[PDB]
RNA sequence: GCUGUCGGUCAUACUGCGUCGAAUACACCGGAUCCCUUCAGACCUCCGAAUUAAGCGGCGCAAGGCCCGGUUAGUACUUGGGUGGGGGACUCCCAGGGAAUACCGGGUGCUGACAGCU
RNA sequence: AUAGCGCAGGUGUCCUAAGGCAAGCUCAAUGAGAACAGAAAUCUCAUGUUGACCAAAAGGGGAAAAGCUUGCUUGAUUUUG
RNA sequence: GGAUAGCUGGAGUUUUGUUAGUUUUAUCAGGUAAAGCGAAUGAUUAGAGGCCCUCGACCUAUUCUCAAACUUUAAAUGGGUAAGAUCCAGUGGUUACUUCAUUGAACUGCUGGGAUUAAUAUGACUCCAAGUGGGCCAUUUUUG
C-alpha cells in the first residue's frame, strides 16, 4: 500500500539545525602527496639533526 | 552604507524604517533608554539613569555623558558602531493611533504601513513614545 | 534516475560554439605552487583525467603537484557537515583562480603605508570605505518640462 | 466522438509538437490557409483588420477551420471573391493527448489532434482589403469570433496592406526604396553595386 | 544547384589557429614538446629547432614563455664564409657545420667551453661520460613538419650539437648507414658524395658541369679540394663565437568613391 | 612573368575499368606494363552495385600515372587514333581535358593470344608552373584565380599545340 | 617603414574578387649520382643557382562574414509583499533586479623574443 | 540533489585488433569531365568546419586526428597502497 | 518490521579578537524564464524573381507560425572561493628530490613590518542514550 517515494523535505532545517566546518590547522596535511617527493621530506629533516 | 541598504530591500515587509530627527533622538535615548553592561555571554541590561554607565563603558571614546550619545547618533561620529552597540534595542509601546495596514507599503495609495518613510517616521515614533 | 560519470553533463560539458579543437599551449605553460587557489572547470577535449562533475567550477587549494597533475582540495557539503575532499585532476582541466588577487594587491600597499610612516607614529588604520550617502552640492542647468502619457494602442 | 474543447481549454502542458518522438500523427482540418485573392500586388488593398485575441488559450484545427469558412463566405456574398485576402496566422502544432477506456496506470495517453496556442496580444487573422471596404471586413471578423472561444477584440491597424510600413510611411513609394505581392521590400544602401 | 560557401556557412566556420592555416606550426607536436611537468614547477624546456629553407640553414635553441617563445643563441649557413666554406650552404655537410657552431656559442654564453670539448668524425657518441661533475646541457630537437626520412639534412644538425657536447638525445636509426656502418656517415660529413658526384659527372660531360656547381667554379674549388674544406672549417669554428606603400582611408574618404562610381 | 605563365602538361593518367578479379584483370595490367614501362596499381570496389554485378572490395580495375617527356610521347601517339580531333565536352571546367580510345592493339604493341583486346580512359591535365603549392606538406595555398587554368584557356593551347579541332 | 625563424591572442586576424610591392629574404624554379620515396623525382628526399605569374605582404570593394556601440527597452521575463482586481484564464500596484533578435553609427587588428634590410 | 507502473530508447556483449605507438593521408557530399558505362562501378581536377567515421543505445569529444591505410609489437604485464 | 545516519536529551571537558541559512567589495561557474528562425538542426504557410507552352524542377532574395528530448544569444532568484596574528617581506641552512647550474621546490633558524587590515551582529569538541523511520496542508515552480 504505496506510500512516499522520496522526500527532500524538512532535510535542510535539519542539517541547519546544528552545517559544522572542519577546524583550520596550520602545516597541511600529507595523505595522497607523491611518495618520491615525501621521501625527500624525510631526507630533508634527517639532515637537520 | 551600500551594504546596509542591500539587507533593508530584504526585509522591507517586516520593517517600517526612516531618517530620524534630534527630537525623536532625544525622546527615545531619555524615555525608553537602556544599555548592555557585562561581558560576552551575559549583559545585563540597565537604565540609563546616569552618565556614570556611560563614562566608564564609553569613555576611551569621548562620550562620558549621555547627551555626547545623542551627538554621536544624530551626527554619525566616527565611534557610532561602539555607542549604537552600547544601548540595547527600544522597546516600544504600540502607537497611540494605530497603524493603517501591515499588508500595504506606505507607499501605494491605500496608505498602508512597510518600506521605509523619509522622515515621516518621527511622526509614527513620538506616539510610540 | 541512472547515474553515470557524466550524466546530466550535455550542456555542460559542451565545448562551446566556435570553440572546438585542443588546448592552446599558453594555458599549458602555467605553473601552480602548493597552497595556491584554482578553479576546477573541466573541459571535454580532452578525457583524461577530468574530474568528476560536481568538481567542476568549484575553487580550492592545490596540495600536491604531480607531473601531469594537480592534487586540488575542495570542500563540499553533506548534509550536517562540510568535508574537505582532495581529488587530482588533469594540467588542462585546472585554471589560476583570480579571486585572491584584489587581496594581494592589497596587502603589498598596505604593508607598505604601514611600513613609511615609522617616526610619524603610524596608527593610520588602513580600511576600506563601503561607497554609501553622498555630500550635498548645487547642480544647474538645460531643463525638460515633462508630463505623463496618454494611453496609445498600436 | 471528440471530446467538448471545454477539456482542452487551457495551457496546462508543455508543447509536445509532432517529431520522431510523438510518432502517432492525426493530421489537420486546416491543410488551406490563405483565401480570397492571394496574388494581388502590394498597391492595390492598402486598408487591413487584424482579429487579435486578448486571452491566454488554446485553440483547436477544426475552430480554425470553421472560422476561415465563416469569414471567407461572407466575403463572397458582399464584395465579390476577387477584391479580399484572407490570411489565417495562427498554425496548430501542440499535439493533445487522450487516454481512454487500472483507472490508472496506463494514463499516459494516445495523440488525439491538433491544437494551436495563442498568447495575449497575438493576432489570429488578417483580412487585406480595399479602403473602400473594410467596414464589411470588420464584420466578416465579428461571425469569425463566435467560432473560437473566449474573446477577441477586432482592430482596424494603421498600416499598408501585409507590411511594417505605416500608410503615411508608404506614400513617401515616389523615391523608390520600396519595390513583392504580400511584401514591400526595402532597398538598402547597403550594397554592394 | 545550391553552390558553395553559403552566408550561414561563414557563421559556423571556426578558424584554425593562424600558424595552421598559414602551414608552419604543428600544434599536436608542439604541446608534447613544450609539457615540462609540474615537478619541475619553473625549469625551462629548452629545443634546437632546424629548418629548411632554400639558400640557408637556421638553427636556434628556443624555450617558451606565456608572452611568446624566447631564443637563447641563433645560428645561420650564411655566417660560415667566415669560417672557410664560401658555397654549398644547403647541403648536409653545411647542416654538420651550422649544429656544431650553434652548440659552442650556447657553451660560449653560459661559460662552459673549457668543459665538453666533446668528440671530433662520424662514430656513434652519447653523453654518458663525465662524473662526480656537472651535468651536460641538455636540449630537444624539434623538426617541425620536415617529413622524417632517414638522411635528410636535419639530422646532420643533430649529430653537429652532439659533437658540440649538448645532451641530445637521439636513437643511431635515422643516420645514413644502416645494422650501423659509421665510415658510411663520414662521407656525408665532409663532404664526398659532393666531391664523388663530380667525379663522376666531368669526365660525363662538360654541359652538366657548367650548368650545376657554377658557383664552385667561379670560387675555383676542385673535386679534390672539398674535403680539405669541411675538415679545416671544424678547427676554425672552434676558436670563434659570432660578431655583429598604400594606406588606409576614412568613411569620409569612403563615401567620397561612391559617388565617383 | 610572361615566359613562365606558360601552360604545359601537368601529368597523365590511364585507366582500364574491367568486369572482374582474375586472368582477366591481371592480363590487362600487362597491356599498361609494356606501354608505359610502370607497373599499375589496382583500384578496388567501394560499395556492392549488383545490377553490373560486384560487391564490396572486389579488386575491379586498374590504373597508371606518367609524367614528363614520356608523357609527350604516349599523348601524341594517342591523339593520332583520334586524328587530332576533340568536342566541347570534352574540356572539363578546371581545364583538364581528356578522351576515351578503344583498341590498345592499334595502339602500337600488338594483338596476341593471352593478351586480349580492350579499350582505356585517356586522361589529361594542364596547369602552369606553381603547382607546387597545393600539394606540398609546408606552407599550403590555393593557386589563385588569376593563374588558374580555364576551359576557354585549354582550348587555345589545344589548338596550336598538335594542331587540334574542337 | 619593412623580410625571415620560433611564437602569443586565435576571424578587428576568415573567405571571395581586383590592382600594387624599393632592398635583403621567403618562393617558384633546374637535376636524379649517392642518402631516401612511390604506379609516378608530382609529393617526399638528396645535390643545386640558368621570374615576381602565383604563394607571401599592402590596399581597395555603397562586398559577405566577423567584432564593437546605439536603438529595440525600463518592453519581454523575474525576486519579495498584497483580506489587490478577475467566475476562471490571467493581470495590476508597492520594494527591487533586468535581457535577446530585427534595423542604421564606426571598425577590419594588436604583439613578445632573435637575426638581418634605406 | 530530486519522485511516479512518467516520456523516448539501451545492457548480461563484441574484438590479437576494433589493444598500443609512430608515420603518411583525408572524410561524407556537391560541381565539371573520361572508350564500352547509364540515376549507381573506376579514374581526374575543383570545392569541401566535419554535414562521414570511431563494434553497439543516446549524448559529449575529435581534421597534418581520436578518422582511413601501412610498419613494428603485446602496458589487455608485475608489486601492493 | 529492523539495522544505519540525521533530528533530541543528558554527562564531562576544551575555551573567548571566533563564529554566521546576511549583505558589500573583487572573482568565477551555470544554459532555466524570455528571445531566435531575412543563424545551424527539425516542423511549416504564401507567393515573388530565375519545335508552342505547361504546372514543375531546383536555385536567388523575401514571407506566415513553431519546438520537453533544437539553438547563435541570454536574464532575475540561487551556488563556489577570498577579504591577514593559522600574515607579509628580507636572509642563512638542511635535501637520495629537481635543475645545465645555491637554479628551484618544500620544510625549517634568525631579523625586521603589522594588533582585529569591508558592513552588521555575536563567546566558540568527546562520550552515552531515547523517541522516530504511515505523514498531511498552503503560496509560487511542476509531471500524469
Amino acid at each position: 500500500a504505496k506510500s512516499k517515494n522520496h522526500t527532500n523535505h524538512n532535510q535542510n532545517k535539519k542539517a541547519h539545525r546544528n552545517i559544522k566546518k572542519p577546524q583550520r590547522k596550520r602545516k597541511m596535511s600529507t595523505k595522497g602527496m607523491c611518495p618520491k617527493f615525501l621521501r625527500n621530506q624525510r631526507a630533508c629533516k634527517r639532515g637537520m639533526m | 552604507n551600500k551594504a546596509t541598504i542591500e539587507m533593508l530591500k530584504a526585509v522591507q515587509p517586516f520593517i517600517t524604517y526612516g531618517y530620524p530627527t534630534l527630537k525623536t533622538i532625544r525622546q527615545l535615548i531619555y524615555k525608553r533608554g537602556y544599555a548592555k553592561v557585562g561581558k560576552p555571554g551575559a549583559h545585563s541590561r540597565i537604565r540609563l539613569q546616569a552618565n556614570d554607565i556611560v563614562s566608564q563603558h564609553l569613555g576611551k571614546y569621548g562620550i562620558h555623558g549621555v547627551e555626547d550619545l545623542v551627538h554621536e547618533i544624530y551626527t554619525c561620529g566616527p565611534y557610532f558602531k561602539q555607542a549604537n552597540n552600547f544601548l540595547w534595542p527600544f522597546k516600544l509601546n504600540s502607537p497611540r493611533k494605530g497603524f493603517t495596514s501591515k499588508r500595504h507599503g506606505y507607499n501605494e495609495p491605500r496608505k498602508g504601513d512597510w518600506g521605509n518613510r523619509e522622515e515621516m517616521i518621527n511622526e509614527l515614533v513620538q506616539r510610540m513614545i | 534516475t541512472s547515474f553515470g560519470k557524466r550524466a546530466r553533463t550535455r550542456q555542460k560539458f559542451s565545448k562551446g560554439f566556435r570553440r572546438h579543437g585542443m588546448p592552446a599551449v599558453s594555458r599549458l605553460l602555467v605553473i601552480h605552487k602548493k597552497g595556491d587557489y584554482v578553479d576546477i572547470v573541466c573541459d571535454p577535449s580532452v578525457q583524461k583525467g577530468m574530474p568528476y562533475s560536481y568538481y567542476h567550477g568549484r575553487t580550492g587549494i592545490v596540495f600536491n603537484v604531480t607531473q601531469r597533475a594537480v592534487g586540488v582540495e575542495v570542500n563540499k557539503v553533506v548534509g550536517n557537515r562540510v568535508i574537505k575532499k582532495r581529488i587530482h585532476v588533469r594540467l588542462e582541466h585546472v585554471r589560476k583562480s583570480r579571486c585572491n588577487e584584489l587581496f594581494l594587491r592589497r596587502v603589498k600597499e598596505n604593508d607598505a603605508a604601514h611600513h613609511e610612516a615609522h617616526l610619524k607614529g603610524e596608527s593610520i588604520k588602513t580600511k576600506r570605505q563601503i561607497p554609501g550617502p553622498k555630500p550635498g552640492c548645487f547642480v544647474s542647468g538645460t531643463m525638460e518640462v515633462l508630463e505623463p502619457a496618454p494611453f496609445v494602442e498600436s | 466522438g471528440r471530446r467538448p474543447a471545454r477539456c482542452y481549454r487551457y495551457c496546462k502542458n508543455k508543447p509536445y509538437p509532432k517529431s520522431r518522438f510523438c510518432r502517432g500523427v492525426p493530421d489537420a482540418k486546416i491543410r488551406i490557409y490563405d483565401a480570397g485573392r492571394k496574388r494581388a500586388d502590394v498597391d492595390e488593398f492598402p486598408g487591413v483588420a487584424h482579429l487579435v485575441s486578448d486571452e491566454y488559450e488554446q485553440i483547436s484545427s477544426e475552430a480554425l477551420e470553421a472560422a476561415r469558412v465563416c469569414a471567407n463566405k461572407y466575403m463572397i456574398k458582399n464584395c465579390g471573391k476577387d477584391n479580399f485576402h484572407l490570411r489565417i496566422r495562427v498554425h496548430p502544432f501542440h499535439v493533445l493527448r487522450i487516454n481512454k477506456m487500472t483507472g490508472m496506470r496506463g494514463a499516459f495517453g494516445k495523440p488525439m489532434g491538433l491544437v494551436a496556442r495563442v498568447d495575449i496580444g497575438q493576432i489570429l487573422m488578417s483580412i487585406r482589403t480595399r479602403e473602400s471596404n473594410v467596414a464589411t471586413a470588420v464584420t466578416a471578423l465579428r461571425r469569425a469570433a463566435f467560432k473560437f472561444p473566449g474573446r477577441q477584440k477586432v482592430f482596424v491597424s494603421n498600416k499598408w496592406g501585409f507590411t511594417k510600413f505605416t500608410k503615411v510611411e508608404y506614400k513617401k513609394q515616389a523615391e523608390g526604396r520600396i519595390v513583392d505581392g504580400v511584401g514591400a521590400k526595402w532597398i538598402s544602401t547597403k550594397g554592394p553595386l | 544547384v545550391k553552390a558553395l560557401k553559403n552566408k550561414a556557412y561563414f557563421k559556423r566556420y571556426q578558424v584554425k589557429y593562424r600558424r595552421r592555416r598559414q602551414g608552419k606550426t604543428d600544434y599536436a607536436a608542439r604541446r608534447a614538446l613544450v609539457l615540462q611537468d609540474r615537478n619541475k614547477y619553473n625549469a625551462h624546456k629548452h629545443r634546437l629547432v632546424v629548418r629548411l629553407t632554400n639558400k640557408r640553414i637556421i638553427c636556434q635553441v628556443v624555450y617558451s614563455t606565456i608572452e611568446g617563445d624566447r631564443v637563447l643563441a641563433t645560428a645561420e649557413s650564411t655566417e660560415l664564409p667566415r669560417y672557410g666554406v664560401k658555397i654549398g650552404l644547403t647541403n648536409y655537410a653545411a647542416a654538420y657545420c651550422t649544429g656544431l657552431l650553434l652548440a659552442r656559442r650556447v657553451l660560449k654564453q653560459l661559460g662552459m667551453s673549457e668543459t665538453f670539448e666533446g668528440v671530433e668524425t662520424g662514430e656513434e657518441y652519447h653523453i654518458e661520460e663525465n662524473f662526480g661533475e656537472r651535468r651536460p646541457f641538455k636540449v630537444l630537437l624539434d623538426v617541425g613538419i620536415v617529413r622524417t626520412t632517414v638522411g635528410n639534412r636535419v639530422f646532420g644538425a643533430m649529430k653537429g650539437a652532439a659533437d658540440g657536447g649538448l645532451h641530445v638525445p637521439h636513437g643511431i636509426k635515422k643516420f645514413p648507414g644502416y645494422s650501423y656502418d659509421p665510415e658510411a656517415h663520414r662521407a656525408r660529413i665532409l663532404g664526398l658524395h659532393v666531391a664523388d658526384y663530380m667525379r663522376q659527372l666531368k669526365e660525363e660531360d662538360p654541359e652538366k658541369y657548367s650548368a650545376q656547381f657554377s658557383q664552385y667554379i667561379k670560387n675555383k674549388i676542385e673535386a679534390d679540394d672539398i674535403e680539405a674544406m669541411y675538415k679545416n672549417a671544424h678547427a676554425q669554428i672552434r676558436k670563434n663565437p659570432d660578431a655583429v606603400r598604400h594606406v588606409k582611408l576614412t568613411k569620409a574618404q569612403r563615401r567620397e568613391r561612391v559617388q565617383q562610381k | 612573368e610572361n615566359p613562365m605563365r606558360k601552360i604545359r602538361i601537368e601529368k597523365l593518367t590511364l585507366n582500364i575499368c574491367v568486369g572482374e578479379s582474375g586472368d582477366r584483370l591481371t592480363r590487362a595490367a600487362r597491356v599498361l606494363e609494356q606501354l608505359t614501362g610502370q607497373r599499375p596499381q589496382f583500384s578496388k570496389a567501394r560499395f556492392t552495385i549488383r545490377s553490373f554485378g560486384i560487391r564490396r572490395n572486389e579488386k575491379i580495375a586498374c590504373y597508371v600515372t606518367v609524367r614528363g617527356k614520356k608523357a609527350e610521347d604516349i599523348l601524341e601517339k594517342g591523339l593520332k587514333v583520334k586524328e587530332y580531333e576533340l568536342k566541347k565536352k570534352n574540356f572539363s571546367d578546371s581545364g583538364n581535358f581528356g578522351f576515351g580510345i578503344q583498341e590498345h592493339i592499334d595502339l602500337g604493341i600488338k594483338y596476341d593470344p593471352s593478351t586480349g583486346i580492350y579499350g582505356m580512359d585517356f586522361y589529361v591535365q594542364l596547369t602552369r608552373p606553381g603547382n607546387r603549392v597545393a600539394h606540398r606538406k609546408r606552407a599550403r595555398g590555393r593557386v589563385g584565380h588569376s593563374h588558374r587554368v580555364t576551359k576557354e584557356d585549354s582550348i587555345k593551347w589545344f589548338q596550336q599545340t598538335y594542331d587540334g579541332i574542337v
